[PDB]
Order: C-alpha cells, then structure tokens, then sequence
RNA sequence: AAUUGAAGAGUUUGAUCAUGGCUCAGAUUGAACGCUGGCGGCAGGCCUAACACAUGCAAGUCGAACGGUAACAGGAAGAAGCUUGCUUCUUUGCUGACGAGUGGCGGACGGGUGAGUAAUGUCUGGGAAACUGCCUGAUGGAGGGGGAUAACUACUGGAAACGGUAGCUAAUACCGCAUAACGUCGCAAGACCAAAGAGGGGGACCUUCGGGCCUCUUGCCAUCGGAUGUGCCCAGAUGGGAUUAGCUAGUAGGUGGGGUAACGGCUCACCUAGGCGACGAUCCCUAGCUGGUCUGAGAGGAUGACCAGCCACACUGGAACUGAGACACGGUCCAGACUCCUACGGGAGGCAGCAGUGGGGAAUAUUGCACAAUGGGCGCAAGCCUGAUGCAGCCAUGCCGCGUGUAUGAAGAAGGCCUUCGGGUUGUAAAGUACUUUCAGCGGGGAGGAAGGGAGUAAAGUUAAUACCUUUGCUCAUUGACGUUACCCGCAGAAGAAGCACCGGCUAACUCCGUGCCAGCAGCCGCGGUAAUACGGAGGGUGCAAGCGUUAAUCGGAAUUACUGGGCGUAAAGCGCACGCAGGCGGUUUGUUAAGUCAGAUGUGAAAUCCCCGGGCUCAACCUGGGAACUGCAUCUGAUACUGGCAAG
C-alpha cells in the first residue's frame, strides 16, 4: 500500500498447477528470483515481463483442493504443467488436465524437471513424446506450443545456463500468451474469493474483477449467499501497491466498508447497483453425452442431487425436467430446471459445471431465470 | 487576558454572533462575564441587528479589556459615538 | 401528505354538508349515497361517547386538508392562547392560507386549493408561498400572480365563487384577482354544523 | 519526534540543575546561620545574617524561590538573633 | 399580556358493597428491532469495554534577538557556451529568506472522557491570612563590565535514540560591580537587593560617516493599585443500609521551631486526654455535582441525553523539576502488565483528541475540505498553524414543512367478494376531457455570509522634519471548502415518488371461506370442542401517515408510601402488660428578650432553557431582542398576636 502502480505491459494471469512434490513453487520462486535480477494454498506472486506484466498463481495440486483450484484455474489465462521428467505423466497430472480443459484454459506450457537427474539424452525425450501424445489425445494443442526442459531448483543456484534457460522460458511464455480479451463494457461487478481483514484498514475482498472498472470512493453492491446489501469502496489496491481504477481480468483486493468477515463469505459478487439480482431456481439446458464425456452409465432418474459450481462457488442442486422425458439417462442435450439452495445473483448465458462424487457429469446454460 | 470578542450561536447557514467580555482562557462559545449585545451577519437589514453597548465597553476597556478587531471593525462600521 | 383517494365515500362515511367537488355531475340521492335505502344501509351504529368526538375531529381535518399532528399543534396553540380554545382553533384552521383560497374562490376545492398553493399560484403581499400552512394575519392583501391568470383553472373557480353567499372578512375583485382580508371569522359566521367542546375534551382527555 | 517537548525538556534540566546549585547553595548559608544562632554567639551569628541577606535577598530579586520567601526566613533570623544580640 | 388549574375502564362472586393488587387507554427517549420509504430545513449520533490499538494529523511562531548560512530568487564580487539580452559557475554569507541552535511566549489554553470521588466534590451565602505572565494607570530607571555555551570543525562509540574531546562562540541567556527608593528585614538607625536594550529615517552635532545623536515603534528593572484566573476557610443543603454502634490517637487543643505565595498538626519536640457520635459517628454498597430535562394542575417522582459552570482523570501506581500558573491531555524519572524494533551491543510506545481498526453490544459516523468567517496561541507587521470551529458524507435517530395531483364518469362498466338471488359492493374508483408542473429531474442567470487587512495617497499630532511612525477618508486590486450556492427563470409530460397497524369490550372499524381446544391471536377480559365479525386467508372498513407496530426506561392514572392526600374490631395493621431516659408536646396571668413567625429595603439567584410581548428564515421547525419568573439565600430596620428564651405569679 505505498508503491504507486502503473498500468501498463497489461496484466496477464498464469498458473502452475503441475504435479504433487515436483518442484511447482520452486519453479515459480525460481522464476521470480531470474526475472527479478536480470530486470530489477494460492501463493500470488507478481512478475513484471518487458513484454506483459505477469502474475503467477501457484495452486494446490492436491486433489481434494479441486474446489479451490476450480477458482484459481478460471482466474488463470495461461496455464503451466509442471512435471518431473523421470516419472513422465501421472494420474494427478491427468486430473489436472482433465480439469484445466473443463474449466476453459486456451493455453497450456509444459515443463519438465529434474532434466540434469537424467545422465542421458533419449529419455527426455520419451517422456516430452508421451506428454505430447497425452495433450493431443485429450484434445489440447499439438506440436505449435512451446515445450521447456530444465531444472527447477538448479535455477536459483548459482549458474549461467539454467538462468539462461529459464529466461528463454519467461520468453516464449509471453511470446505464447498474447494481450487477452478484456470485458470492460457492462457496469462494475467482481466475484468474491477470498476475504481479509486488516487492522487499522477494513475488510478486503480479493478476486479477479469480471466486467466494468472501480473508482476509488464508488458505490458498489454485495450480491449472494442469503444477502443483497450495499457498501462503499475506498482504496483499490492490487498486490500491496496502490491504485487509481480496477480494470476486468486482473486479480485485485477492493476495500469495503462496513463489512462483517464471518457476515461476508466467498461466493458472493460486488456489482454495481441495481444490475443483477439473486436467485433460487432458473432454467438452463443440459449438454451432457452418452458415455465418455464425464458422465456417468447407468441410466439414473429424477431426484439428483449434483453440485453447481459457478464462478465463485457451488451448491448442491436439484433438477426438474418438463415432460416427454421419462428417464434423465446421460445423454441429456434437453432443457431443464435447476433450483438451488443459496441464491446467487446470475445473468442469461452463464456457464456452470455440474458435479459429483469428485467428478464432472455435464455443463450447463443458464436460459430463463424463475427466481 | 480579558477582551471583547464574538460568539457564535446561531443556527447553521444562519450565523448568529453576541459581542461579549471575555477571558482569552476560556473558549468562544465559554463562559464570559458581561454580555455587551449582539450583531447580525445577514442582519436583516430593513429592522434592527445591530446593538452594542459602548458606554460598557468603554468601562472595561478602562479597566483593561483589550479591544477586538471585529468589536473595533463593528463600531467604525456603526459610528466612533453614535 | 395531503390526503388523496375516493371523497364521495369519505363525506358518506360520517354524512353531512362538510362540502362536495367543485363540478356537479347528477349530485343528489338517487339511489345510494349517504344513507343508501334498499335492502340494507345501516349508516350509524350509535357510539356511546368519544366516538362522535372522534368523527368530528376527522371530518374536521379531512375538510380543512391537515392532519392529525398539525392539528394537534394547533389546538395547543389555541390552549396556549386565551378567549375560546374552540373558537381559537377555528381561526386558525381558517387562516391556513389554503382555506383563505378556497373562500376566496381562487380555489374550486380545498384540495384544488392546495394545489395551487403548492404550484405558486398564489402570492401573499406581493410575494410568492408555496406552503398551505402559512397563517394570514388582518388587514392583508393575497394576489395572483400574472401566471396563474391564463388558467381555465382559475377561471372555473373564480365562475363558481359567485354562486356561494360571501365572507365578512374577504373581499376580492377578479379584475385583477387580488383580494383583502380584513378581520378574523367567530363561530357566529362559521358554519354550525359541529361541536368545539367535544373535541376540546377529547384531546384534552 | 522533532517536537519542541525535546528542547523544553534539556532547557527544563537545565535550569533545574541552576536553581538547585542555587537553592542548594541558599540553604547552606541558611544553615550556617542557624548553626551560628543555636551555638549561642551574638556577634558572629549578626555578621553571618548580615552576610546571608544580601544573596538570598539577590536570588528572590532574580525570582527563583520567593520574595515573600526571603522576607519571611529574613524576619525568622533577625527574630531569632535579636533576642540574645 | 410572564403555570387559568386534575377524566377513567376491565378483573375476586350465583349476583352486591368495600378493601386490595394486576392490566390498559397519554406523554416522553442518545432508543433498538420488523415493514416501508420522495425531497428539504434544524438538531443528534459508542448509554456497553476509563477494553487494546495500524496509520495520518492535531503547537508552533518570531531574522524587528543572536552566531550563522544548508538552502538558493539569486540581482549581484568575479568569469564565461557569449541564444544580440540578459543565460550559466565557488557562489563572495551578501540581500530578501531559511536548515538547525541558543533565546522569549503559549503549548497549565483549545479538546475529550465520568473511572475515581458521599465530602477534601458541587450549589447557595459569607469571609481573610495570599499570588498573578499576558491587559492596564501612576511613580521612577535603562551605566559600565566579566565569564559561560549552542551551531560548526575534525577524531570517532553506535542500525537508530543519543554521545566525549578543543574552542570557534553572540545576545533580550548567565553572573559581579555603579547604586537603593515608593520596595524587603528590622521600632527606627542601618543593611539588603534592579535592568536590556533591539528595529528604522537620516537631517546633521560630532561623525569608526552604519552609529550615539533629533528621533519614533517599542521592549525591559522596581513599586503602588484595578481588572483577571485563582489557592484557603466557614454555614446550610446535596443517595441507600443500624442484617453497619462505636471510631480516632497526629487524633482535639495549646506552647515554639521548620515548612507554605498565606491561615492551619501541614510537619516536628513537649504538654494537656480530649474530639467526633443516636440530628447516625465508624464501616459497606452506589454515585460526577449544578443550571437544567422528562413526567406531572400542584406538591412530588425519575434522570443528568445536547449545551454551559465546576470537579477529577490521561495504560495502572508513585515522585519530583521547569514554569507566575501542573504533580503536566500530544514535558521528565521510576515499579508492573502489554505491544513493537533490534545487528541481540541494546531502544520506542501509551487514541477517555480528530478519524479510523479488533472485541462487546439491542444498537450508533468519514482515515473528507478550509483557515473562507469567529476565536486561539506567535510575531512591528504582512504572515504561521488550529481534528477549536465552519462546512461537506451516512443514518427517518427526533421535530417541522412540502409533494404522489384537481373537476369529470353512471357504465353505479371490467374484475374480486357477498346476497333474504332483485342487487350491492371495492366504485367516481379507473380510461377520458382541461390542465397546473409544486417538489423530484434537465439548462441557464444568480444575492449574501466580506468585516477586515494590504498598495498608493489628502489632512492632523512627532520632531530643524515634510524625516520615520500613528490616527480621520479617498482611488487600486484581491480575500468562499461551503457552492453543479439559497433562490429565480425556462423545459416534455402526471408524467418520477405510499406504507404500517387494527377491525369481540376496554378503543375507531364487518362479511365470507378452511381448520375444528387442533392449528393458532393476545395487555386484560378472554377466544378457538362445526358453523370463529376474535384463529390462517380473502374481501371490505377504521386509526396514523414517509412514517406505522413490538420491545426497553420514568411519571401519571396508583389517593397503590397518601406532607397537601390513606388506614389499624371482623380485609394487611394497637406491641401481652407496666415504669421510665433522651425526644415530642404542653393549663392560666404579667413584664421583658426578638429566637421561630410577619412586614419593608438591598445584593444575589451565571449564561443558557420554560413562559409573555415582538422580529427573521416561503409560515414553521429553528434562531433572536426585551420583560417577567427562577417561589432560594444573606444582610439593615420595625411588628409582639401566637410558639419559644428569661424573670414573676
Ligand atoms: C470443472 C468444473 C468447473 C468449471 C467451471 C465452469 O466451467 C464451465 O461452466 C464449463 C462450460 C464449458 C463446464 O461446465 N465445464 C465442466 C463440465 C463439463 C465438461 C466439459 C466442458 C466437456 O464438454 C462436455 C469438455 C471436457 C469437452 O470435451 C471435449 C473432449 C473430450 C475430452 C476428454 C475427456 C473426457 C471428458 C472423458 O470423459 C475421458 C475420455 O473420453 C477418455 C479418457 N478419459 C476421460 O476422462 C472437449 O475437450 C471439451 O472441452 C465454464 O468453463 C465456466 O467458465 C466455468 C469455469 C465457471
Ligand atoms: N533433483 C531435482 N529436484 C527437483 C527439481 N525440481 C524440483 N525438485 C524437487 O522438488 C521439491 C520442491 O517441491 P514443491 O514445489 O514444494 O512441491 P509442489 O508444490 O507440490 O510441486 C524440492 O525439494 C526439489 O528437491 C529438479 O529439476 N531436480
Ligand atoms: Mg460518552
Ligand atoms: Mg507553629
Ligand atoms: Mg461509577
Ligand atoms: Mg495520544
Ligand atoms: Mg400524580
Ligand atoms: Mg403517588
Ligand atoms: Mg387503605
Ligand atoms: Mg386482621
Ligand atoms: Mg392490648
Ligand atoms: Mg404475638
């Protein structure tokens, strides 16, 4: 909160969420440390690239962390698969891809670790090979993406090549991820993820900002959970330097005033008054397949009870289908209705997920809202 | 030290101020020992708003009350005796 | 907040000549309207006591358009004062200026009155007031100011002024729609259609 | 802080040390007169009062304890020696 | 023309009366909650945790005190890349100014909180034993000196806080001398004890050719007084408890010393053994007090929201210094807790200031703007700053005002509901025709808060003087956060703005459907066991209205603590009886005292607030002028009927 920050090289988002115990947040510390010195849980840490400016996201790579994750992986734009060389791929890491191509990330870099432990020059290469297959078998892209082998702890050792090498790969990240689609048309609105309570200063809401721009001192509304209320802002700030106005697609805490830590919770959205309202029940069409797009096998029936994750958060739902449809056996492109227990406020086109036990069964539109 | 000074008391946006003997220890609107009168701001200028009593402030000034720039500036605005 | 919705049910509520709408439009008894005959029409259960002080407290603010604590007020200010604390009340009721209008016959209804009053259309010693509450004092001149002259507004209730009797403290002439207010009413000229002490002990209760 | 509490308080050490070195140097006249009383001279004892009025009637001047205070300890002394001189 | 003054109802019982409590109808608040919600004016906004605090700011000013220059506007001492007019370097410490530092003043005021405190507090009425910078009037003086010491230099301990070494070192800092009155001591005699001189014009007198000197602005040393803020003492009053009856020996007093700016056990040594207490001593609990506020016709009861006076406090506790003025609210030292920083050698901190955060709570504010006006402190003065203050934000928290429209229209349509099946009903309600456009909203014009002060000058005093300064006016510019000012004028259209509670009696308001002592309402009476005007819903009426209901607290009705204004045979209540002290009252007559009582007069009862007569904000809310009142208190003089002191019967 005492460095004036400067909007420029615009911001882009990227996030490791690479295997379990294989050196994520060395790579990223690493990282950090070479950018830092050749240029001058969610762990947030902020680069600035000569290209683009830069915030990295490493992510919990645990699977019961999915629900969190979720959030991390639709507030990332770039998305970094970190990987030991000597293992090749792994069932966490095909959840991770499974999950990052269900949540939407367009772009995907691999790297693999642990490349010196390797006293050979063909097994490298069979496991970028069997990592290469993998992405095109599970429809992401092919031989067009930049693919970095090298040590992640050796970067912040005392060397030239690695910090060469890592350098290259700060490159062609930025080279790789171009000025993303920015949303700043509708009124303000921000879905909350996190929440902070500093001493002397109020309670902070932290999020990636969705549509629109905040001006210091604007009223804004708490949309969610059992609550619609209003608040005033004051001090935008973004990774502890201070702000003039939030722009849409960057992760940003926004300061309120007069607001409660237990009485505000995640899975609420700050908009700008008057512009969404909160509701239970709405209308939405299915788009689940017959077999291998998630969805389960046995033709189940009415009473399922799956959860909604949304851009914040989920809750567990039920659905009501109209008549002609005897069975809800996968394979449901139909229209449906979807009421759900806490009301979150929710526009036409939204796209939700639907889950269970662990695992994602369809995706969904919103087509009418019945409130 | 003892002088004549204003107080405000009137309402908001409607000033209102009483020219009073006064220690300089105490406050503006504190405590005083003789009230002198009173000069209306907007005054209201058809009727009166403007009422002081010199013969008083001469009395305290002879004992030592130190004459203010407004309670000076009032009574060149008035007239030196009448 | 003045007092707006259905009138004709109002005045029949309590049924008396408290007063009616400006235009006529077959005003008479024809078949349901104060105490409506056919198969039913109870119109008065015969409250024991407090009730009929009740009904004329409200018929009164309903006819004068003030309420309740504005009247309230003013019957402090009238207890307050010496003479008749009924008669007292009643003079100020009266020197409201929207009844000051209404007498004049600047305004069609009292509410019409009101309106006027609210829009500037009417001006007191040659300045404008647009509020209903202000108090007249004697030997007073209202006028109208050049605005509201080209009202058809006005035109009907300075047409429909004349058919009524006249004050014995008003006189305006619509030549230049202005008008002096001399003196203040008495119960003798006011309308005997109520009782003061009732309300006085109400209130005072 | 860059406060004038700091300046005040070095000048306010710095005059307590003045006025006790004063004070200090006061009461030992004080009580070499004294001493001159109780031992019973009657010369000696209006010489040493002779000679502790003029500092202590100085200092008073100068406004550190009392004038009334020098008036008082110098009407007490001449009191005290006047009944056996 | 300045308290003209008072409501009851239900409930014991098969019914009556009385006693007796319970409940309700009214105001009112720092209110909270639920629903709803358009605007403006005024006021208010941690009652609980005197719980703990991030961060920013609230007390600096003065070069007309001083040695100085780190600045740098730098003309200028000098030089120039010499853009054909003024640009750049050590800047000569050199001017205006200014970093620190010495020095004077306020930082003891402005502001906030009731924790503590039952009288050391507060109000009223009295006094002497004392002080007082700044404000003043008078009387007098400002002479010559000496020595300190800061900055600064360099060495250098430390991350910082702060340091040692040698002087440079100046004064309005400090210390002797010239002195000693109107001052202090002392009966005098005698002794003692004082200053600081700074800024400006420069005629000229001399001329360190600035200066003394003609001089003005002053400031300073002492005394005598006023004003002022105080310190001290006394008398009355100011909560509960006797399931709180003795307390105290520095305690009561005296004799002397010391101490205090002054009295005094304030303290010391001695002596006397008292002092306080049944009118409540001592002890326990609680508590800021007052003007006032609420409720009352009144006496009374509750309380100290806003504001004003006073007191006490500043993490808890203790202590002292400076300073006239403190045991110090943004001075100092120390014990304890807590927190923070550290290089682990060692340091800092106390938001009951403005805001703001954590916790508590039924619950209460923005980390804004400005010295624009007043005031505050500093200074020749311009000028500095002020979280005092003024304005701005949120909250219907309370008061006031305005607006959602006005006539139409019988078609007594639509649709909802009821019906003795005719009809009624919400219901003139809506559409319409004429509009007005208040106030929201859009666009313009636009008063005032502004009195001052400053630059020139005309006249008067000062002096050879018109120098210099001050005072009475005239020309010149300015001096607003509020403030898209208030307001006014135009703009399309009613177009953009109503809810809450209740409807069996208390109390203003009636029908239907369904449940069927169930679900359920309620303050009471009391409902609800198939037909509920009482429950839930619906229709329709009533009471208030941007506000309606529940709850929280005080009084009233409660004459239900009753003095005005209760009762004790059977409703609660005569001690089981007698004696008797303190205490309360007291037969008849005279004289005398003026105590109680009555009369007259004085001062006073702060201001503020209630009230009366008026005035200004569009009337009001609100503010303000005058008057009365604040029934109190003390003093001076009379009255002697009554109670009482004294003397006689
Ligand atoms: C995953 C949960 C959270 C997502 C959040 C939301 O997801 C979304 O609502 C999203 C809507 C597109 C969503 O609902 N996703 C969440 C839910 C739905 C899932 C989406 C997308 C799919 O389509 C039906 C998606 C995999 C789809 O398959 C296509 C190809 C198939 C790939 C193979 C893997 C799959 C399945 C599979 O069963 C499979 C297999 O066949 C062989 C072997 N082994 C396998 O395991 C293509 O790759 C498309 O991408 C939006 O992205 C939102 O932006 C969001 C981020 C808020
Ligand atoms: N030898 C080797 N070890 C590696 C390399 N990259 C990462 N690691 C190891 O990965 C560990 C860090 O794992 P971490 O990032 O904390 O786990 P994650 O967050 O779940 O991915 C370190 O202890 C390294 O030893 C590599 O290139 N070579
Ligand atoms: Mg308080
Ligand atoms: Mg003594
Ligand atoms: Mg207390
Ligand atoms: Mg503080
Ligand atoms: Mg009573
Ligand atoms: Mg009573
Ligand atoms: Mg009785
Ligand atoms: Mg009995
Ligand atoms: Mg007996
Ligand atoms: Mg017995």
């Amino acid at each position: 909160s005492k460095e004036k920050f400067e909007r420029t090289k615009p911001h882009v988002n990227v996030g490791t969420i690479g295997h379990v115990d294989h050196g994520k947040t060395t790579l990223t510390a690493a990282i950090t440390t070479v950018l830092a010195k050749t240029y001058g849980n969610t762990s947030h840490v902020e680069y600035d690239t000569p290209t683009r400016h830069y915030a990295h996201v490493d992510c919990p790579g645990h699977a019961d962390y999915v629900k969190n994750m979720i959030t991390g992986a639709a507030q990332m734009d770039g998305a970094i698969l970190v990987v030991a060389a000597t293992d090749g791929p792994m069932p966490q890491t095909r959840e991770h891809i499974l999950l990052g191509r269900q949540v939407g990330v367009p772009y995907i870099i691999v790297f693999l670790n642990k490349c010196d432990m390797v006293d050979d020059e063909e097994l490298l290469e069979l496991v970028e090979m069997e990592v290469r297959e993998l992405l095109s078998q599970y429809d992401f892209p092919g031989d067009d993406t930049p693919i970095v082998r090298g040590s992640a702890l050796k970067a912040l050792e005392g060397d030239a090549e690695w910090e060469a090498k890592i350098l290259e790969l700060a490159g062609f990240l930025d080279s790789y991820i171009p000025e993303p689609e920015r949303a700043i048309d509708k009124p303000f609105l921000l879905p909350i993820e996190d929440v902070f309570s500093i001493s002397g200063r109020g309670t902070v809401v932290t999020g990636r900002v969705e549509r629109g721009i905040i001006k210091v001192g604007e009223e804004v509304e708490i949309v969610g959970i059992k609550e619609t209320q209003k608040s005033t802002c004051t001090g935008v700030e973004m990774f502890r330097k201070l702000l003039d106005e939030g722009r849409a697609g960057e992760n940003v805490g926004v300061l309120l005033r007069g607001i409660k830590r237990e009485e505000i919770e995640r899975g609420q959205v700050l908009a700008k008054p008057g512009t969404i309202k909160p509701h239970t029940k709405f209308e939405s069409e299915v788009y689940i397949l017959s077999k291998d797009e998630g969805g389960r096998h046995t033709p189940f029936f009415k009473g399922y009870r799956p959860q909604f994750y949304f851009r914040t958060t989920d809750v567990t739902g039920t659905i009501e289908l109209p008549e002609g449809v005897e069975m809800v056996m996968p394979g449901d492109n139909i229209k449906m209705v979807v009421t759900l227990i806490h009301p979150i406020a929710m526009d036409d086109g939204l796209r939700f997920a639907i889950r269970e036990g662990g695992r994602t069964v369809g995706a969904g539109v919103v087509a009418k809202v019945l409130s | 030290m003892v002088t004549i000074r204003l107080a405000r008391h009137g309402a908001k946006k409607r000033p209102f101020y009483q020219v009073v003997v006064a220690d300089s220890r105490n406050a503006r609107n504190g405590r005083f020992i003789e009230r002198v009168g009173f000069f209306n701001p907007i005054a209201s200028e058809k009727e009166e708003g403007t009422r002081l009593d010199l013969d008083r402030i001469a009395h305290w000034v002879g004992q030592g009350a130190t004459i203010s720039d407004r309670v000076a500036a009032l009574i060149k605005e008035v007239n030196k005796a009448a | 907040a003045r007092y707006l919705g259905p009138k004709l049910k109002l005045s029949r509520r309590e049924g008396t000549d408290l007063f009616l709408k400006s235009g006529v439009r077959a005003i008479d008894t024809k078949c349901k309207i104060e105490q409506a005959p056919g198969q039913h029409g109870a119109r008065k259960p015969r409250l024991s006591d407090y009730g009929v002080q009740l009904r004329e407290k409200q018929k009164v603010r309903r006819i004068y358009g003030v309420l309740e604590r504005q009247f309230r007020n003013y019957y402090k200010e009238a207890a307050r004062l010496k003479g008749n604390t009924g008669e007292n009340l009643l003079a100020l009721l009266e020197g409201r200026l929207d009844n000051v209008v209404y007498r004049m016959g600047f305004g069609a209804t009292r509410a019409e009155a009101r309106q006027l009053v609210s829009h500037k259309a009417i001006m007191v010693n040659g300045r404008v007031v647009n509020i209903a509450s202000y108090q007249v004092s004697p030997n007073d001149v209202v006028s109208i100011r050049e605005k509201a002259k080209k009202q058809s507004r006005v035109k009907a209730a300075l047409e429909l002024a004349e058919q009524r009797e006249k004050p014995t403290w008003l006189e305006v002439d619509a030549g230049k729609m202005e008008g002096t207010f001399k003196r203040k009413p008495e119960r003798s000229d006011l309308s005997a259609d109520i009782n003061e002490h009732l309300i006085v002990e109400l209130y005072s209760k | 802080n860059i406060k004038s509490a700091k300046k005040r308080a070095i000048q306010s050490e710095k005059a307590r040390k003045h006025n006790a070195s004063r004070r200090s140097m006061m009461r030992t006249f004080i009580k070499k007169v004294y001493a001159a009383i109780e031992a019973g001279d009657k010369a000696a004892a209006q010489k040493a009062f002779n000679e502790m009025q003029p500092i202590v009637d100085r200092q008073a001047a100068k406004g550190l304890i009392h004038k009334n205070k020098a008036a008082r300890h110098k009407a007490n002394l001449t009191a005290q020696i006047n009944k056996l001189a």
